[PDB]
């Protein structure tokens, strides 16, 4: 699947919605075909790989055991309740799969808030005991680079990989293990509506003339002031982001945001 | 002779989510099948007690392949519970983002999820690119030259000679496979278009973010309408229109001609993967409270009796748990739904999946593009009739060919083509409405302390419904009944095989170690297990 010249990537899916995988398909300059043909060797990925079943299991084993080394990219939280039973692939628990594979990686990237912090299935009452990768695997010494968001900006994944391949090391990380080059500012300090915030000019409702005029969404719940991400800077799909579409930030790059940021329409 | 014994496919790749397929084969043909979904998250449990306005943000994370669809279903559900009638422009904008979702979704499904079951990418290296160019130019008004295709071949050659096959590692076609039929040139055309589609889908997805903030996981819907005042501007509408036009050209000039050339080469696949019963909810409403106002209308068909389409009665849905990993055996209407996980391992107490088993009047129902297309055809839908007849004639087959894996795959293309044209109609109506001076996009509403609501979406995989019971102004019960639940859930307490299980009976398997025929039928339903289980 690999050996030679392109660095091997093993992409794992735990308890996930596949939105983070889809976000990588939106990669722009470079696009995903350049990424898979030129930059990297994508050696396991359940969403797009040709092999299935035993043949897919064999592909995974051959990539993880490569003397060339591999990078792991992990999407989704790890369900840990009831000995990991709520999530299995090839009749192995996701907890067991990740416990066996991730300590062998040269580097691990947790991609998306579910893999970084536990995410939507970890919201109260967390029936499956879902955990982020570093929480789940602390005891095995796994320290994944956390690229948060639901899903993250794919600019942030490619930027981190490229950095890693160049410098043979992680970039500067914050106290949530997220790269400071992408997560060092609040989305609020970057927001075009900040002058309205400063002036106390808040939309009181989505149907209001103030909302039509682009006033600040804080009274309608915006979590921009407590959320670290580069959304207003990079935007999504080269064209938009939530508050330019008129909707508050829901805090989706922050740990436990499903419980910390709710109700989404209150501050 | 032929293989007798079990085959297990776990993981089923090139789907969303975690699926285990088990079959029994006798003399080289499948005799029995089980659809086992092997991840549970429990979003219905997590929603209990929360603010109904928050539901769409959680339920959108049911699935990022069919992104937006669950936000739309939850917002329709809470809209309905609160009794708000959203403004005309919110209906248009919501409908336009949903049409863009179907084009993105079905294009990615055919190329990036389904086509590796039918395309031998490595054989493309042996093709004659001048011969392939002639073929490509004969099936599409788009002209393709020998140099165009050689560029792809040169790129693939460099990739393969590195020994790092990446996503093609251990492909079922490597080495050759008796169930792979295409000639080298057709493999090269499909492979070129697979690669082209990787970039085209970026534009198809961008179309959703023009109005919808971002893809994946849009952020422009609210109870009462939408938030995106910028979507009224000529600049955003023009940006959307240009991405739609380019996406529609790809559908018309690349995807459908490829679909037809592959279906022609695999015409034996009209003989496998049929199903009996069909359900569809309709989509693209003029009136949020009348399903019959939708461009595609709802309907129910039993035993392929399309001369007797039955109305859809939302009270005749029940979700079974007898063969699922939930407590007990009692089926429930989703306004009385229960989500009480209880794992027994594979076939423990005859249970083998985290999906519930929805039944309509006790019957297992296929939903998705084949249900939408066949039911609309049988309702006299003129656009659906015009392009399904053109497809049938090109392929030289009768309408019975539609009741199959090949027919289902073709129906996915037919609805893509029909929706791609209808998006232009919706777009014009939206423009016209703005021009009359209607600039309203959100309506005011009030939260009742007690209410029931339901929202219906016909998503790219079929009939989606979200069901809420509001108690003390909070979520008392929230139940998702999702298209893949219908299609790929397990048996019910009457032991009826689900559509995917039943469709697998009779599948030939040339090589049990590389059971591509099972993948062809399973992938034809476009499974989404995060959707089906939530
Ligand atoms: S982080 Fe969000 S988008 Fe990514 S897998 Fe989790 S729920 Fe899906
Ligand atoms: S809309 Fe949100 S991110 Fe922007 S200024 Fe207001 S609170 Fe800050
Ligand atoms: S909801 Fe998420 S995508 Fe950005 S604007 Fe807020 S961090
Ligand atoms: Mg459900």
């Amino acid at each position: 699947l690999m050996g030679p010249r392109r660095p091997s990537v093993v992409y794992l899916h735990n308890a996930e919605c596949t939105g983070c995988s889809e976000s990588v398909l939106r990669a722009f300059e470079p696009y995903i075909d350049t990424l898979i043909l030129d930059t990297l060797s994508l050696d396991y990925h359940e969403t797009i790989m040709a092999a299935a079943g035993d043949a897919a299991e064999a592909a995974l084993e051959q990539a993880v055991n490569s003397p060339h080394g591999f990078i792991a990219v992990v999407e989704g939280g790890i369900p840990t309740a009831a000995n990991g039973i709520y999530g299995k692939v090839a009749n192995h628990t996701m907890l067991d799969i990740c416990s066996r594979i991730l300590p062998k990686a040269q580097a691990v990237i947790a991609y998306g808030t579910c893999a970084t912090f536990g995410g939507v299935q970890a919201a109260k009452p967390n029936p499956t005991g879902a955990k982020g990768v570093n929480d789940a695997l602390k005891h095995l010494g796994v320290k994944a680079i956390n690229i948060a968001g639901c899903p993250p900006n794919p600019y942030n994944l490619v930027g981190t990989i490229v950095y890693y391949l160049k410098n043979k090391a992680a970039p500067e990380l914050d106290s949530l293990n997220r790269p400071t080059m992408f997560f060092g500012q609040t989305v609020h300090e970057q927001c075009p509506r900040l002058p309205h915030f400063d002036a106390g000019e808040f939309a009181p409702s989505f149907e209001s003339e103030e909302a039509r005029k682009g006033w600040c969404l804080y009274e309608l719940g915006c979590k921009g002031p407590v959320t670290m991400n580069n959304c207003p800077k990079i935007k999504f799909n080269q064209t938009n982001w939530p508050v330019d579409a008129g909707h508050p930030c829901i805090g989706c790059s922050e740990p436990d945001f499903w419980d910390a940021m709710t109700p989404f329409y209150q501050n | 002779s032929s293989y007798s014994g079990p085959i297990v496919v776990d993981p089923v790749t090139r789907i969303e989510g975690h699926l285990r397929i088990e079959v029994e084969v006798e003399n080289g043909k499948v005799k029995n099948a089980y659809s086992s979904s092997t991840l549970f998250r429990g979003l219905e449990i997590i929603l209990k007690g929360r603010d109904p306005r928050d539901a769409q943000h959680f339920t959108q994370r049911t699935c990022g392949v069919c992104t937006y669809t669950h936000a739309l279903a939850s917002t329709r559900c809470v809209d309905n519970a609160v009794g708000v009638h959203i403004p005309k422009n919110a209906t248009y904008i919501r409908n336009l983002v949903l049409g863009a979702q179907y084009l993105h979704d079905h294009i990615v499904h055919f190329y990036h999820l389904h086509a590796l079951d039918f395309v031998d990418v490595t054989a493309a290296l042996k093709a004659d690119p001048a011969k392939a160019a002639k073929v490509a130019s004969s099936i599409s008004p788009r002209k393709t030259t020998a140099a165009d295709l050689k560029a792809v071949q040169d790129k693939l050659k460099t990739f393969v000679e590195t020994g790092q096959l990446g996503p093609f590692t251990n492909a079922y076609f490597l080495g050759g496979h008796p169930a792979y039929y295409l000639d080298p040139e057709t493999n090269l055309i499909a492979t070129a278009h697979y690669l082209e589609a990787l970039r085209l889908q970026v534009k198809a997805a961008r179309a959703m973010a023009v109005f919808g903030a971002k893809n994946p996981h849009t952020q422009f819907t609210v109870v009462g309408g939408v938030t995106c005042y910028d979507a009224l501007t000529p600049q955003r509408i023009a940006e959307f229109e240009a991405l739609w036009k380019e996406t529609k050209a790809f559908v018309d000039e690349v995807y459908i001609p490829d679909l037809l050339v592959v279906a022609a080469a695999y015409k034996d696949w009209t003989q496998y993967g049929g199903t009996d019963n069909f359900i569809t909810f309709g989509e693209f409403p003029k009136d949020e409270y009348d399903l019959n106002s939708r461009f595609f209308k709802p309907g129910v068909v039993f035993k392929r009796d399309f001369k007797n389409i039955k109305p859809f009665d939302k009270m005749q849905i029940e979700e079974h748990v007898r063969h699922s990993w939930y407590e007990g055996a009692e089926a429930r209407h989703p306004w009385k739904g229960q989500t009480q996980p209880k794992y027994t391992d594979l076939h423990g107490d005859d249970r083998y999946s985290w999906m519930k088993a929805p039944r309509y009047m006790g019957e297992p129902m296929e939903t998705g593009p084949l249900a939408q297309v066949l039911i609309a055809y049988s309702q006299g839908h003129p656009k659906v009739k015009a392009v399904t007849d053109a497809v049938l004639a090109k392929l030289g087959v009768g309408p019975e060919a539609l009741f199959s894996t090949l027919g289902r795959t073709a129906a996915r293309g037919i609805e893509t083509a029909v929706i791609a044209e209808y998006v232009g109609v919706m777009l014009q109506e939206y423009k016209d409405n703005i021009a009359k001076g209607d600039n309203v996009i959100c309506a005011p509403w009030e939260m009742p302390k007690q209410a029931e609501g339901v929202g219906f979406v016909n998503a790219p995989r079929g009939g989606l419904s979200h069901w809420i019971r509001i108690e003390d102004g909070k979520i008392g019960n929230f139940q998702l009944v999702v298209p893949s639940t219908w299609t790929l859930g397990p048996r019910c307490d009457k032991n009826k095989l689900s559509p995917v299980e039943a469709s697998l009976i009779g599948t030939p398997v040339a090589d049990a170690k590389r059971p591509v025929e099972i993948l062809r039928t399973v992938h034809s339903f476009d499974p989404c297990i995060a959707c089906g289980v939530h």
